[PDB]
RNA sequence: GUAGCAUGAUCAUCCGAAUCCUCUACAACGAUUUUUUCCCCAUUAUUGAAUAAUGGCAAAAAAUCCUUGUAGUGGAUUCGGAUGAUAAUGCUACUG
């Protein structure tokens, strides 16, 4: 794959 | 603090409660558990003013680990007033003794450490259990298993069980690891093994709201995307890092020692090795976890671990492999860095470029880990913010934290914000990345957190616990969650208001982890319900159960004392122990251990074998536990080892080796031990061996008293009795000249004078004296003559006689002198002989009769000249005359009368016309007036030398012709007329010196007769004597076939016996201060040769059962002065010992003169005023003759008026004054360093051993109590001392030691001997480090001997032969040929290094090295070596296989024969040029002027600055050098080859 | 007898050198021990499925001991160099 992908820039915390 | 700090309320009840009952406090961490511990400890403070015997206790805190304990130590001082001991391993309590150990636990109330410390305290015995207050546990959950805080509780089941501390634990958790099910049997468990309750907060609306001000933190998670896709590059560095595995493996190094498992059941990798192939797994882990740019991180780190590694490695074949490790390294991170570029083309700004190259070259992982970061702060204010993030692995810390440090760089809005920090466990790694030691740093990464210069700290679990941490209000986890305790700890490591719990996890695996914080809330809670709803019991009173808990081990043994073994440490006293013994690097301490096998199990054990295993504990062979050991019957290899280990223990102790205490026996203990057996007599003197502060003014000597020769001693003659009369007489051993022949005619007349004796004087030896013209000799008659003193008045004028002589003739008369009529100490006279009947020789009556005093020459004028008679030549021929009219007034001799020659006669020299009468009015006619009977004749006069001192030859151009150029012709008119024989007047002069040496040669006399007693020889050679000899090769008196060494052929031949004379006891006797023609310096080095190989035999034959260091100890003991001189001075010597340089006039005592008896007694009853009086005082009496004769004893006003005069010295200077210095000589007093005793002894023994031999010369040191012989072994301090020193492990005979020699022919023809025994060169062969010999014993007990007899051999040897050289250098040239590097040198030289049955890593290396270096040179002497560095056990096994060779033989002869025939070269190199000085003779250089600085040693290299003079210039060089005197010593070599060049 | 020069020895004081060490505080080194965890494997009980028992393989945590180096001391022995001053010896002038 050669690059690693981009996880979302944009991720607001999730709360248990 | 001060006494705010005020408890809450449950505090208060939890005190009360625990007062009460022992429990465990179970409180969340930082609920103030320390401060209800500490306020617990108040409450025992009824016992801790009181010492421990008057009924007093203590109390003990107790801490797992080092900081944890430091920090609550001081927290407790500055919360009370009571007196904190603080003990460690670290600190040094290791050697800590009983007295300084019984004060520190007096001087303090309470004491924290490590459990391992207060465990060895308490079984030590230092304190009993019973003897404490209460016993304050913390972080107790670690007490399962082995832990030493279940050991410790152990002790109250063991210790009584009545009277016992209390016990209290602290925790925030319960469980250690993941035994989470069935909490309740855990719990029962933690109950019971602290015999405690736990007390729990159950009141909940009270105060657990509280308490919860220590609240919970709120818990979230995030997930990440897995990755799946493997990079190519991943696989070449793989590749790359297997075939360097492959390579490392190949490649070879030196032996090493074996690892293996934990079990031993199956082999291991070599220690280096598998640690660089854990740090190349290690990286490979951090990058398959992590990705590819903190793999760039981390190779920086992996680049200067192994460049420290190898820095800091000694051996050659590891700096090699640690070398290639860095090239691999290198090449890694070349790459790394090429693909990290590979993509930094697209954005020319660095800020953006690095931060979306962080983002693109990590795992998706740390990318969502840097969004929260970046989304959580988000740019918030520093100060405020402190978070925590955990991670497993060490390495992963500090990468980690460098991408952290590049990405807050990278970011600008973080540049300002985030200050990070790393820190890990004690196995620490450099935190910086570039070099070694770049600057000092003095604040903890901790401390640094505290101080808000860290805002987040990355860890391992080991801040965890323990470490005081303020507040915190993010905590994040990388790595996954492991065990219940660290995740709980952790969630309550957030403390402060709105604190958030983060962890990060992958996808696939969130269900895992809700399992995992599901079961983890399960286990908190049931746990808390459990307490809360527990059955009230009061302290698990349920004895049976507590024995149950822990019976199923093996049950500790205790002895007398109250010493008691815990099984479980029996491995760590074990290997301390083994570490206690001195080896090698290689030379390993560990028990070997080793697995049975079932064959073997039920061949050595029974039937039950088979169920269970049994394993073997052997013991490297320094020690003399050479018998092995096998272990009890256990189920699991651990408990094996552990029982096999206990039993090892035990019967060590059984040995001794342990002390009561069971630790290991120092030194201190063994020369303890021996102090009342060896050093008894100490004790009488008020010192003791064990006395080390005896160390500090050794330098002190003391003083002694003097008395003459028994002979002399109160043997005046009495009138009406016997008395013996002594001849003495005059051979001029010199030729006399015609300026001489004055003397050479004059003292051999027959008419001499001899010395009046009452008791009877033995046989003395003739004695040599220097003149001013020659040599003289002197002979004491053997038969005396036989006189009775019928008349009391003759001996009345007898005394008279000699006191006037004295007195007049040789000006030694004094102030105070008296002549004595007590006559005790030194009394008798010397009488004039005159030609009587023929053979007979009766008393010069006449002269007595008239020369009661010598009259005074008075300047008779012309007046009184006129009807002066004239003078008779025969009135004149040969009389003593004086010149009265000249200033000179001392006496003169006339040699001859000149009566044809008349005044008015020209001199004949230099005054041809000019007469002698004219002269002498010229001269002194104011004087004179004139010359009466002008007509008359003349005489011809020589000077009488004023020296009294003729011992030294007083070396010079006497220029025989020109000292008595001038002629002296005098007028005999003109001076006064002694009449009296000349003859006996000149030989008068020599009469102190020769007194003064017969004085002493009785005293040698009598020690002859002493010895010659004691040792019971009465054969035909006892009696006659020889004439003195004089040395020399003493500085100051200036003016093939081997040949067989007499002493040995003396000492195995008693035809060859030759009786000691006078002249070497004398000699011996005579000290170098007093500096006659010889004295004892040359016997000295033989005597201390002797003494040091009889100390070493009979030690070696009395203590066979110990080690080489304890015995190397006690024989330099033996030989030290200190024992000399106590051991001499009871020995009734020193009195009688020649010291202070003879001058009459001033350090003399006439014989039959004394000091007044009144003030005799006074002087020796008033030792308070003794040291005040002074010699002016004496001078200050004026006794006449009436005192010196008629009385001895001042007159009463006159005593009173020295009296005063003594006390006047008070109030002056006088006072204090060192007056012995100048009056102990008046009362037979004398100081005398206690060097000249240490020599004296060896003297003594010196001629006591050549003239007869070893085997006579033994009982003499049991004569001096050396050695408290035994008698139930006669022979032994006879003879077995050359038959015995062996014991069970040289009496085996077995052919499998051919096996471990290979060729010994090739070696045996080299060294010229051939063994019968083949066993003594295989101990003398067996190096420490080699644990396949089970046969024989190691090389110590061989060498040790070897030494003592090498030394012995070649000082005789040096003695024997090597004459016309002086001791000064003697001692040089042996030390020198004594030298271990000379011992290699010859090693090498014969190539003995091939059989050295050895193995080590760098000493193989260095050997080698040695060998080369020596092959290079050609095996010949460096004269010292410019090499790197020397084997010391290469010149140790030489000199040990000398000791072989002796044992095989038992012969001296033999072992003579083979010495001399491997020290040929070398002693005839050594005993023609000059030997070796070295380093010194540069410092005292005519020109080279050497100074040094402080060398380094840096790792296998150390540099020194030389700071010398050369050729009259400076200039400065360097050397390669091993260690920092060893680099002193090569720049001295340097100079010393420049020095020799410049004068080439 | 009188001076100068040279020399030997000794005390005292200062400094140095060699050997042996001790103590202090700091740093490094190596070894051993104890707890905990994961993975995998083996051998059994049973044969496949499934279990159980242990035993072994890698990771984290904690203690103890030894060694080395840094410097300061301090001590013992040997010994040198320097110097007041003391006394001794020899020589070279002035002589007596
Ligand atoms: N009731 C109290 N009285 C006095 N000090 C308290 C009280 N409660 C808490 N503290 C303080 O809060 C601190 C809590 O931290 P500490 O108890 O040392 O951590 P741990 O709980 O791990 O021992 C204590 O140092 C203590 O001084
Ligand atoms: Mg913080
Ligand atoms: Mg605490």
């Amino acid at each position: 794959i050669d690059r690693y992908e981009q996880v979302s820039k944009d991720f607001e915390f999730i709360k248990i | 603090e001060d006494v705010e700090i005020k408890p809450r309320g449950y505090q208060l009840r939890l005190v009360d409660h625990l007062t009460k009952s022992n429990g465990i406090v179970y409180l969340p961490t930082g609920s103030g558990k320390t401060f209800v511990a500490i306020l617990v400890l108040k409450r025992f403070s009824q016992d801790f003013d009181k010492p421990i015997e008057s009924g007093g206790k203590r109390a003990l805190f107790m801490c797992n680990t080092v900081e944890l304990a430091r920090q609550q130590a001081m927290a407790v001082r500055r919360c009370t007033n009571f007196k904190v001991g603080f003990y460690v391993g670290e600190q040094g309590v290791d050697d800590w003794t009983r007295g300084m150990w019984s004060d520190e636990i007096k001087k303090n109330q309470v004491l924290v450490g490590t459990a391992q410390v207060f465990l060895d305290m308490v079984t030590q015995t230092y304190v009993a259990l019973s003897s404490l207050s209460v016993v304050i546990i913390d972080e107790c959950h670690h007490g399962t298993g082995h832990h030493p805080f279940r050991e410790f509780m152990r002790l109250f089941t063991i210790a009584n069980q009545t009277k016992l501390p209390r016990v209290v634990g602290l925790t925030g958790v319960l469980i250690k690891g993941n035994e989470i099910t069935n909490v309740a049997t855990k719990l029962k468990e933690l109950e019971i093994t602290y015999r405690g309750n736990i007390i729990t907060v159950s009141d909940t609306k009270e105060m657990e709201n509280v308490m919860l001000y220590a609240t919970k933190p709120t818990e979230v998670m995030v997930s990440f995307p897995h990755q799946e896709q493997v990079l190519t590059v991943t696989r070449l560095i793989s590749a790359e890092i297997e075939k360097f595995y492959v390579s490392l493996d190949l490649m070879n190094i030196g032996v090493q020692p074996i690892r293996r498992s934990k079990s031993l059941q199956c082999l291991r990798d070599p220690s280096k090795k598998s640690f660089v192939k854990q740090l190349f797994n290690d990286f490979l882990y951090q990058m398959k976890e992590y990705g590819i740019y903190a793999a760039s991180i981390a190779i920086i780190s992996l680049i200067v671990e192994f460049d420290i590694k190898r820095r800091q490695a000694e051996t050659l074949s590891v700096k090699l492999m640690h070398r290639t490790a860095l090239t691999l390294c290198e090449k890694i991170r070349h790459l790394l860095v090429q693909k990290l570029q590979d993509m930094t083309y697209d954005d020319d700004d660095d800020n953006v470029n690095t931060e979306e190259v962080i983002m693109n070259f990590s795992t998706p992982k740390v990318q969502r880990f840097l969004m929260s970061l970046k989304v959580s702060f988000a740019d918030k204010d520093p100060k405020d913010i402190c978070c925590l993030v955990f991670v497993e692995r060490r390495y992963t810390c500090k990468c980690i934290y460098g991408l952290l440090l590049n990405y807050i760089q990278s970011t600008p809005e973080l540049r300002n914000v985030l200050t990070p920090q790393f820190m890990v466990g004690r196995n620490n790694i450099s935190p910086d990345f570039e070099s070694v030691l770049e600057r000092k740093w003095q604040k903890s990464a901790i401390q640094q957190f505290r101080d808000g210069n860290a805002n987040l700290m990355i860890c391992s679990s080991v801040l965890e616990e323990g470490i005081d941490v303020q507040a915190c209000n993010h905590v994040f986890i990388l790595d996954p969650v492991k065990t219940f305790n660290m995740y709980v700890q952790s969630k309550g490591r957030a403390r402060t208001t709105e604190a958030k719990f983060v962890l990060f996890t992958a996808d696939k695996e969130r269900e895992k982890t809700i399992q995992q914080i599901y079961q983890y809330r399960k286990a908190h809670n049931d746990i808390a319900e459990y307490l809360k709803d527990r059955v009230l019991e009061k302290t698990e009173p349920e004895l049976y159960e507590i024995k149950g808990h822990f019976q199923d081990d093996i049950d500790p043994f205790t002895n007398e004392n109250g010493a008691v073994l815990l099984p479980n440490n029996a491995l760590a006293i074990l290997h301390r122990y083994c570490q206690t013994i001195p080896t090698d690097a290689f030379g390993f301490v560990i028990p070997w251990f080793h697995v049975l096998q079932e064959d073997e199990r039920d061949r050595i054990f029974g039937v039950s074998a088979k169920g269970k295993h049994v394993i073997s504990i052997n013991m490297p062979v320094n020690c003399m536990l050479r018998d092995t050991i096998y272990s009890d019957p256990m189920d699991n290899v651990k408990t094996a080892k552990i029982s096999a280990a206990f039993k090892a223990c035990k019967v060590l102790y059984s040995l001794g080796e342990l002390n009561e205490r069971f630790v290991p026996k120092t030194l201190k203990e063994r020369v303890a031990s021996i102090a009342d057996v060896h050093f008894e007599h100490w004790n009488k003197y008020g010192d003791s061996v064990t006395a080390t502060v005896n160390k500090a003014d050794k330098s002190k000597d003391r003083t002694y008293k003097t008395e003459c020769p028994l002979e002399f001693y109160d043997a005046l003659p009495r009138v009406g009795e016997i008395c013996y009369a002594y001849e003495i007489f005059l051979e001029p051993q010199f030729e006399s000249c015609e300026y001489t022949e004055h003397m050479y005619l004059n003292l051999q007349t027959p008419r001499n004078y001899a010395i009046l004796l009452r008791n009877k004087l033995p046989r003395l030896a003739e004695m040599p004296l220097f003149s001013n013209q020659g040599k003289l000799h002197v002979r004491v008659a053997n038969a005396p003559l036989e006189v009775i003193i019928q008349n009391s008045e003759q001996l009345e004028l007898l005394h008279q006689f000699h006191g006037m002589v004295f007195r007049d003739i040789l000006k030694i008369w004094h102030p105070f002198f008296v002549l004595d009529r007590r006559s005790k100490e030194n009394s008798y006279l010397v009488v004039p002989l005159i030609l009587g009947a023929g053979e007979q020789k009766c008393f010069d009556w006449e002269l007595m009769t008239n020369f009661r005093r010598l009259p005074q020459s008075h300047g008779s004028n012309v007046q009184q000249r006129e009807q002066q008679p004239a003078p008779r030549p025969e009135d004149f021929e040969g009389k003593i005359v004086t010149q009265w009219y000249a200033n000179y007034d001392k006496p003169m001799l006339v040699t001859k009368v000149h009566r044809e020659l008349t005044p008015l006669s020209y001199m004949e020299k230099n005054q041809q016309d000019k007469t002698y009468y004219e002269f002498t009015m010229s001269k002194y006619g104011n004087r004179i007036g004139d010359v009466v009977h002008k007509d008359k004749f003349m005489i011809e006069v020589r000077d009488l030398t004023e020296q009294l001192t003729f011992y030294v030859h007083n070396r010079g151009k006497f220029n025989a012709k020109s000292k008595a150029k001038m002629k002296v012709i005098l007028i005999p008119e003109l001076c006064f007329n002694f009449n009296f024989p000349g003859d006996l007047w000149l030989k008068l002069i020599f009469l102190p010196s020769i007194l003064n040496r017969m004085y002493f040669l009785l005293h040698a006399e009598a020690l002859r007769k002493r010895f010659n007693t004691y040792l019971n020889l009465h054969l035909l050679p006892f009696n006659g004597t020889d004439y003195m000899p004089r040395p020399l090769e003493i500085d100051y008196s200036l003016k093939g076939k081997v040949k067989p060494l007499l002493i040995l052929q003396k000492t195995v031949s008693k035809e060859h016996i030759t009786p000691a004379e006078q002249g070497e006891f004398l000699a011996a006797i005579t000290a170098s201060s007093a500096a006659d023609v010889f004295d004892m310096e040359r016997l000295e080095i033989l005597g201390n040769s002797f003494l040091k190989l009889s100390a070493t035999l009979y030690l070696a034959s009395k203590y066979s059962d110990w080690n080489e260091g304890t015995l190397t100890e006690v024989k330099s003991k033996l030989v030290s002065n200190r024992n000399l001189l106590f051991c001499l001075i009871d020995a009734d010597i020193p009195k009688t010992l020649n010291t202070i340089q003879f001058t009459p006039r001033y350090t003399w005592l006439p014989p039959g003169i004394s000091l007044p008896h009144n003030v005799l007694a006074l002087w020796r009853e008033n030792p308070e005023f003794a040291k005040i009086i002074g010699p002016h005082n004496l001078r200050d009496l004026a006794l006449g003759d009436e005192e010196s004769l008629v009385k001895g004893n001042c007159s009463d006003i006159n005593y009173n008026r020295f009296v005063e005069g003594c006390r006047a010295n008070g109030q002056s200077f006088y006072a204090g004054a060192d007056f012995s210095s100048e009056v102990n000589f008046c009362v037979g007093l004398v100081t005398i360093p206690n060097k000249v005793i240490a020599d004296t002894l060896e003297a003594l023994l010196g001629v006591i051993v050549k003239n007869y031999g070893l085997q006579h010369a033994f009982k003499m040191l049991e004569y001096f109590k050396i050695c408290r012989a035994d008698i139930d072994k006669p022979l032994t301090q006879l003879l077995n001392l050359e038959l015995g020193g062996k014991k069970m492990r040289a009496n085996v005979n077995t052919t499998e030691i051919d096996g471990f020699l290979i060729n010994h022919y090739y070696l045996e023809k080299n060294l010229g001997y051939t063994f019968k025994d083949r066993r003594y060169l295989l101990q003398a062969l067996t190096h420490p480090s080699y644990p396949t010999n089970r046969i024989t014993g190691s090389y110590q007990e061989l060498e040790f001997i070897g030494n003592a007899i090498l030394d012995f051999l070649i000082s005789a040897y040096i003695f024997e032969n090597n004459t016309k050289m002086n001791p000064g250098a003697l001692t040089d040239l042996r030390s020198a040929l004594v030298n271990n590097t000379t011992l290699a040198c010859i090693c090498v030289r014969h190539r003995l290094h091939f059989f050295i049955l050895a193995e080590n890593a760098k000493l193989s290396e260095i050997i080698s090295k040695f060998v080369n270096f020596q092959e290079s040179q050609g095996h010949r002497v460096t004269n010292m070596s410019t090499n790197v560095d020397v084997p010391k056990a290469l010149g140790d096994v030489l000199e040990a296989l000398i000791a072989a060779v002796y044992l095989d033989c038992r012969d001296l002869q033999r072992t003579w024969e083979v010495i001399f025939n491997l020290f040929e070269p070398e002693l005839q190199e050594f005993t023609r040029k000059v030997p070796i000085n070295h380093i010194r003779q540069l410092v005292e250089h005519k020109h080279a002027k050497p100074v040094f600085s402080s060398p380094i040693v840096e790792g296998e290299t150390v540099m020194v600055s030389c700071q010398f003079t050369c050729m009259e210039k400076t200039i400065k060089v360097y050397g390669f050098g091993s260690n920092k005197d060893q680099a002193k010593l090569s720049a001295a070599k340097h100079a010393l080859q420049q020095l020799s060049k410049c004068d080439a």
